[PDB]
């Protein structure tokens, strides 16, 4: 990324198409980042994950309590 | 007895040692009996001093020899068995103070007591 | 995140490349901030990958729980 | 104020998919200004060729003819700097002294000691003393270290009275990235716990300058053309315990023994008199700063912990005590029998000479430093005024040279209490006293004197006397 290209330029000009490859790598990284899906900050993502964890815990507790009260004939 | 702890507290703080006279006159009835004046301090202050000249306090004696009871100082520094102690350092300060003391002249006692002053001499 | 983190990383890379080109064509604080931003972008990308994995796991768990709850409800 | 000119308008004017023609068409065209290219070790991970390239760039910038067979390995062309970690002068050395310190993750002691030793070997000599005399002195400055190590090994009693105290012997290897060592300081105070030596690994009967405090002595000079040897001769084992320094032979060596004095400790005229009779003239030719020695030395020693806030103590040393608060003084501006004030030697002139008659040149300095430490102990960081209780102020009166005394009105008795505290030996100070025919018995026996000696602290000793002797 930044440090890789910087070190390459430093080691090359200390005394071919490196910029083309760097731009290609940056475009690939941008495409991979956009392919992920998470556009908004991970704050809301973590909030929704905590909410889903709470919901899963509630569902597990309900399923457990359902198998406890067994007083039928 | 209070005079000893008084002059201790005096030394205990870095007074100007000339404003010290104010505190001395205040702590005392100012004329009751000056036979308990700085006369004895020179002894007692040096008592525990021993092999040390104990500076920063002789300044009090210096600011006192201007006008004080020279007779008591004389007789007490005469009776002081300090050469027997053989400190060889304090005796030097004694010579220095006696220089300023006796070189010019003694003072008047306004009574026959001054004659006894001569005796101390 | 992923989008904002990748954008910040690309901007930091462009800034560092421009600064290196200017330094090479011509002859402290900005470099430190650039490195801090790059490290933050990398940490954010790692956190985004971890969060995507955890979100996939939680989605599978929620699907299983919803199927079990639907069977029990039926 | 803002940073909107970093990624908003820079990428559009950075002069893409067809904008990489800047390697052959636009190429028709730093030390401390442009550090981007210089700080290659920060943009990338610390590797072997990275630092090897940075060193080569710095050498080509400063000017130093050096090269190797290829890129990946290169030594240092000097007297003995040739060393591979992990013959035109000295022989091929492969000791750990230059391989142990840089074993796994060293990144600090690689660009300071080397440049320091390189700059040290500089003088008006042109191929006659810049290299010849430098290597001669570097070789000669090893027989003394060998003899010190042999004497330390011979003194197989304890590493407390012979290694630190008594004499020299707390030395380390003097080669390349490390000079000679010695226990100049005589710290009798431990850490925040017991004085456990050998922290995790230290067992070589050497005690290098890492465990606690120890000076760094070297041998360099520029105009000190003094008559002395030019090679190390005294290296053989003595008959039983040790031997003197037999020379021969003797030439005009243009160097000296300038050590690294950390703190400018004030010394006495006796030290200068002894130094002006060891190698001709004294070890310093400048105006003697005859200012208050103890006063300035205490402040210099305590200036380590001091923050940017001013002190303005003015001979005030209020501090704590075993169960209360107290005060202290320094008897400054008090003309002793010596006449003038104590002469000050607050300088870094540590330019000693060959190991001649210097068997006690450190013991006197050790005692002086210990007295200074005992004096300055009362004032390190304690700031507490208007203390109604206690405040047992006392003034350390250094009447005789290296002989102090403190008189205070101890509450044990209704009078003053003086005690002679003279530095007789280097670690065994004299704590005797002279009482009076008519005085209270607030003075303890030699037991309290030895306790104060073992304590080696002015306020601690004062509190002990006020507590142990009183006992009421």
């Amino acid at each position: 990324f930044l440090p890789l290209v910087h070190n390459v330029i430093k080691c090359m000009d200390k005394d071919q198409d490196l910029n083309a490859l760097k731009t290609k790598f940056q475009e690939l990284r941008k495409l991979i980042g956009t392919m992920p899906g998470i556009h908004v900050s991970p704050e809301q993502q973590q909030q929704q994950l905590h909410s889903l964890r709470e919901q899963v815990r509630t569902k597990n507790e309900l399923l457990q309590k359902y198998k406890s009260l067994c007083m039928f004939e | 007895v209070n005079l000893k702890q008084a002059i201790l507290q005096a030394w205990k703080e870095r007074w100007s040692d000339y404003q010290w006279a104010i505190n001395m006159k205040k702590f005392f009835p100012k004329g009751a009996t000056w036979d308990i004046l700085n006369l004895a301090e020179a002894l007692l202050e040096q008592a525990m001093i021993g092999p040390s000249p104990n500076p920063l306090i002789l300044s009090y004696l210096k600011y006192a020899i201007s006008s004080q009871m020279v007779s008591c100082s004389s007789v007490l520094t005469a009776i002081s068995k300090f050469d027997d102690f053989s400190r060889d350092l304090c005796v030097q300060a004694l010579l220095d103070i006696m220089d300023m003391f006796c070189d010019r002249l003694s003072c008047h006692g306004k009574a026959e007591e001054c004659i006894g002053l001569c005796r101390a001499l | 995140t992923r989008e904002r983190l990748l954008s910040a990383l690309e901007d930091l890379e462009v800034l560092s490349r421009e600064l290196i080109e200017m330094l090479a064509i011509s002859r402290e604080n900005q470099v430190l901030e650039l490195l801090i931003h790059r490290d933050g972008d990398f940490q954010e990308l790692m956190k985004l990958a971890l969060n995507q994995g955890k979100v996939h796991h939680e989605m599978q768990a929620l699907e299983k729980e919803v199927e079990k709850r639907d069977s029990d409800i039926q | 104020l803002s940073k909107m000119s970093s990624l908003l308008e820079r990428l559009h004017a950075k002069f893409w998919s067809e904008t990489i023609k800047l390697v052959r068409q636009v190429m028709e065209k730093q030390h401390l200004v442009s550090c981007l290219e210089t700080l290659q070790k920060a943009l990338k991970v610390t590797s072997l060729p990275a630092m090897t390239d940075r060193l080569e760039s710095i050498a080509r910038q400063n000017g130093l003819g050096s090269h190797l067979s290829a890129s990946g390995t290169e030594c240092y062309i000097t007297s003995d700097m040739f060393y591979v970690e992990v013959h035109h002068g000295e022989n091929p050395v492969s000791c750990p002294e230059l391989v142990q310190q840089l074993r796994e993750k060293n990144f600090e002691e690689f660009s300071k000691h080397l440049k320091g030793l390189v700059n040290l070997y500089n003088l008006p000599g042109d191929n006659k003393l810049k290299t010849k005399m430098y290597l001669a002195l570097q070789s000669l400055e090893q027989d003394l270290s060998k003899m010190a190590i042999m004497y330390w090994k011979a003194t197989n009693a304890a590493p407390l009275d012979k290694i630190l105290h008594g004499s020299v012997g707390y030395l380390t290897p003097r080669s390349g990235g490390h000079l000679m060592n010695m226990k100049y300081y005589a710290s009798p105070s431990d850490l925040l716990d017991d004085k456990t030596a050998s922290p995790i690994i230290l067992h070589e009967k050497n005690v290098p300058r890492s465990l606690g405090m120890n000076a760094s002595v070297t041998i360099e000079g520029t105009s000190a053309m003094y008559k002395l040897p030019i090679a190390p001769l005294i290296m053989g084992s003595h008959p039983a315990d040790n031997k003197w320094t037999p020379s021969f032979n003797s030439v005009d060596l243009p160097a000296c023994f300038f050590l690294k004095f950390p703190q400018p400790i004030p010394v006495s005229k006796a030290f200068v008199q002894k130094l002006q009779n060891c190698t001709g003239i004294p070890l310093f030719e400048t105006p003697p700063t005859y200012l208050p020695l103890y006063e300035l030395i205490t402040q210099f020693e305590l200036s380590k912990d001091p923050d940017p806030l001013p002190l303005n103590h003015n001979m005030r040393f209020y501090a704590a005590l075993p169960g209360q608060q107290h005060c202290y003084f320094l008897n400054k501006d008090a003309p002793l029998p010596d006449g003038q004030s104590l002469q000050g030697t607050l300088v870094s002139k540590i330019t000693f000479q060959h190991p001649g008659r210097v068997p006690l040149i450190l013991n006197m300095i050790r005692h002086q430093v210990a007295y200074n430490t005992l004096i300055g102990s009362c004032v390190k960081r304690t700031i507490l005024k208007e203390d109604s209780p206690g405040l047992l102020q006392f003034e350390v009166c250094p009447l005789s040279e290296s002989r102090f005394s403190v008189s205070f009105q101890h509450p044990v008795n209704d009078s003053l209490v003086c005690v002679v505290m003279d530095v007789q030996d280097s670690t065994h100070v004299s704590c005797k006293l002279y009482k009076g025919l008519s005085d209270a018995l607030i003075c303890t026996d030699d037991f309290i004197a030895k306790v104060v000696q073992r304590c080696m602290s002015i306020p601690v000793t004062m509190r002990a006397i006020r507590r142990k002797a009183e006992t009421i």
